[PDB]
């Protein structure tokens, strides 16, 4: 009965333990998902942008030609 | 055979524990603060078994307050009788037991029973020759349920040669609307067939009837409830008190009415019924205190005897009256209802007679019956056990604690046994 009372007490502690494991690791993995996800979104955003920037150079740069002739 | 030391755990624990000391201290003509002011020296004699003696011949009880939070105890030392117990006796933890029965037993209680054994250890080498202990509880909740099946089992391992007695209050809807008493009570039981020689069931579904049907209390209270059960403590003692020939420690009661190990759950009556409002002017006659004591009504434990067999009874008597008397009516009662009365046990009906009463009544009438009808009782628990395990339901509060479905499971069947235990010698 000695062993089993202190079998009990013990489980007790290692699955609120693993309880506070869980959360915390569910949590950063979430945290971290959405730090990618979001920095990924912001990249794409200002890649079309820098892509209109060079498109506007070859309209500029296609001018340049023209007026010259 | 000698000292015994007496523990009360949880609320109900305490509570019903002061009225007990309450009531056989002003039997022994013990004030609250510990002098003797009493007439006879019958009150004297047998003092040592439930007061140790101080300086300035002060008594004090032999007896360990425990609880999980400082509620009851608090009240209890500023109680009536609160300044009579040793103030190191009391122990008491803060974080409460939330009616757990895992919170007793395994953790918020385990951290705690060190320190109560450390009291129990002191008290017991005070003794010149201990008998055992008595334990005051409820099974119901988590503080006296959980950590007083602990303590005994705890106790059971360094004094395995003493003697284990409860008072065991048995819960019951009629009084409690918390839905897990069952898995509290059933759990307890387990440990009380394994690791006590006697046990006096107290069932509340038994004290609210008697308080709301005979005494015709609309809205009983717990001091009505506990009148009762005071009542019956000092009654079922009073062998233990005062100078006898019957039943006079807890070994020889234990093996005049334990006829087999497990079967140790005895049925208390008591007459005549009282309420703390009730005048009882008019003493009752040595006729009426038998066929009372006898009857269902006046039972503690809500068990119809006539559905069983008594194993075995002791009868208490006090008062000053005709011991000649007594005798022909607890031989008419044998003789009248002798089916009742296993015939494999001949004389199993034994009968004492003390000349000191109870407090306000001239004559009195205490029972205590090893009846195979006290199945009835585990029964009751085993089914409002079962409706709630079958689904598993609130089970969560316990296997947070660490405990697992399996020990429930043992649990419920232990009981399922004792009750057919209870039926196999019925039917004999
Ligand atoms: N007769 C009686 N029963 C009580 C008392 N207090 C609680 N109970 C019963 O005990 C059960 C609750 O257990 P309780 O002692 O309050 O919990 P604990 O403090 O953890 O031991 C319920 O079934 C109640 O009916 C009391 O003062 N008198
Ligand atoms: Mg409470
Ligand atoms: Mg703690």
């Amino acid at each position: 009965k000695r062993e089993h009372e202190r079998e009990v007490i013990q489980k007790a502690i290692e699955e609120n333990n693993n309880f506070i494991k869980m959360a915390k690791e569910k949590l950063a993995q979430k945290m971290e998902s959405n730090k990618e996800n979001r920095e990924a979104h912001l990249a794409a955003m200002l890649e079309r942008l820098q892509e209109k920037d060079k498109h506007a150079e070859e309209v500029r740069k296609n001018k340049e030609l023209k007026e010259e002739a | 055979m000698r000292e015994i030391v007496h523990i009360q755990a949880g609320q109900c624990g305490n509570q019903i524990g002061a009225k007990f000391w309450e009531v056989i201290s002003d039997e022994h003509g013990i004030d609250p603060t510990g002098s003797y002011h009493g007439d006879s020296d019958l009150q004297l004699e047998r003092i040592n078994v439930y007061y140790n003696e101080a300086t300035g011949n002060k008594y004090v009880p032999r007896a360990i307050l425990v609880d999980l939070e400082p509620g009851t105890m608090d009240s209890v030392r500023s109680g009536p009788f609160g300044q009579i117990f040793r103030p190191d006796n009391f122990v008491f933890g803060q974080s409460g037991a939330g009616n757990n029965w895992a919170k007793g037993h395994y953790t918020e209680g385990a951290e705690l029973v060190d320190s109560v054994l450390d009291v129990v250890r002191k008290e017991s080498e005070s003794c010149d020759c201990l008998q055992g202990f008595q334990l005051t509880h409820s099974l119901g909740g988590g503080t006296g349920s959980g950590m007083g099946t602990l303590l005994i089992s705890k106790i059971r391992e360094e004094y395995p040669d003493r003697i284990m007695n409860t008072f065991s209050v048995m819960p019951s809807p009629k009084v409690s609307d918390t839905v897990v008493e069952p898995y509290n009570a059933t759990l307890s039981v387990h440990q009380l067939v394994e690791n006590t020689d006697e046990t006096y069931c107290i069932d509340n579904e038994a004290l609210y009837d008697i308080c709301f049907r005979t005494l015709k209390l609309t809205t009983p209270t717990y001091g009505d409830l506990n009148h009762l059960v005071s009542a019956t403590m000092s009654g079922v003692t009073t062998c233990l008190r005062f100078p006898g020939q019957l039943n006079a420690d807890l070994r020889k009661l234990a093996v005049n009415m334990v006829p087999f190990p497990r079967l140790h759950f005895f049925m208390p009556g008591f007459a005549p019924l009282t309420s703390r409002g009730s005048q009882q002017y008019r003493a009752l006659t040595v006729p009426e205190l038998t066929q009372q004591m006898f009857d269902s009504k006046n039972m503690m434990a809500a068990c119809d005897p006539r559905h069983g067999r008594y194993l075995t009874v002791a009868a208490i008597f006090r008062g000053r009256m005709s011991m000649k008397e007594v005798d022909e009516q607890m031989l008419n009662v044998q003789n009248k209802n002798s089916s009742y009365f296993v015939e494999w046990i001949p004389n199993n009906v034994k009968t004492a007679v003390c000349d000191i009463p109870p407090r306000g009544l001239k004559m009195s009438a205490t029972f205590i019956g090893n009846s195979t009808a006290i199945q009835e009782l585990f029964k009751r628990i085993s089914e409002q056990f079962t409706a709630m395990f079958r689904r598993k339901a609130f089970l969560h509060w316990y296997t947070g604690e660490g405990m697992d479905e399996m020990e429930f499971t043992e649990a419920e069947s232990n009981m399922n046994d004792l009750v057919s235990e209870y039926q196999q010698y019925q039917d004999a």
